[PDB]
């Protein structure tokens, strides 16, 4: 009984390792970028050129 | 139409020269009413609207409720017998023919131009009408720059001043090779 139980335990151990430890390879992607504001400072242009 | 409704007070303008005088009256006095029925009721009781104007020879005239009835024809073309709907409803129809995903942007960036859109109080009447027609969630904004009359020409100057546009002209040698029908071709 112990042998059969430990067989399944060891079999699932490696699967759990691969599933979980490999998550630590990267988890910062949740972090978003700046997305800064202007605060009425980027108003320094007239209606001179618009195509470029 | 203004020259035709002025006859209801006694002033008759017939000559093709007097059409210019009626045009001057229209430019200087007429305005678009925010709500038509209320203005018709007010002008028929008080006398706070009657503005006078001096003809090129004297004999001042007094315009009553002809002031906002002349430019009202824009929103009710049935006045001059035209069947179609006003400029407040042909814009909404023009929008609804567009695709379903660009209607919000068109609602938010409605632009006015041309001379006749210079009537005092039209940018509010048109917005009220479209807001009545349009769905309640969309925001309706009407761009009415102060330089409305020359808007087309200013845009023409900007377009002619572009470097990218410099090769779209219909060069004379091209016309010599294909005749006047070149304009419908690639050089639009």
């Amino acid at each position: 009984l112990g042998t059969r139980a430990k067989e399944s335990l060891d079999l699932r151990a490696h699967l759990k390792q691969v599933k979980k430890e490999d998550i630590e390879k990267e988890n910062r992607e949740v972090g978003d970028w700046r997305k800064n504001i202007d605060a009425l400072s980027g108003m320094e242009g007239r209606k001179k050129k618009f195509e470029g | 139409y203004l020259m035709k409704i002025l006859t209801e007070r006694g002033y008759s303008f017939v000559t093709t020269a007097e059409r210019e005088i009626v045009r001057d009256i229209k430019e200087k006095l007429c305005y678009v009413a925010l709500d038509f029925e209320n203005e018709m009721a007010t002008a028929a009781s008080s006398s706070s609207l009657e503005k006078s104007y001096e003809l090129p020879d004297g004999q001042v005239i007094t315009i009553g409720n002809e002031r906002f009835r002349c430019p009202e024809t824009l929103f009710q073309p049935s006045f001059i017998g035209m069947e179609s709907a006003g400029i407040h409803e042909t814009t909404y129809n023009s929008i609804m023919k567009c695709d379903i995903d660009i209607r919000k942007d068109l609602y938010a960036n409605n632009v006015l131009s041309g001379g006749t859109t210079m009537y005092p109080g039209i940018a509010d009447r048109m917005q009220k009408e479209i807001t009545a027609l349009a769905p309640s969630t969309m925001k309706i904004k009407i761009i009415a720059p102060p330089e409305r009359k020359y808007s087309v020409w200013i845009g023409g100057s900007i377009l002619a001043s572009l470097s990218t546009f410099q090769q779209m002209w219909i060069s004379k040698q091209e016309y010599d090779e294909a005749g006047p029908s070149i304009v419908h071709r690639k050089c639009f």
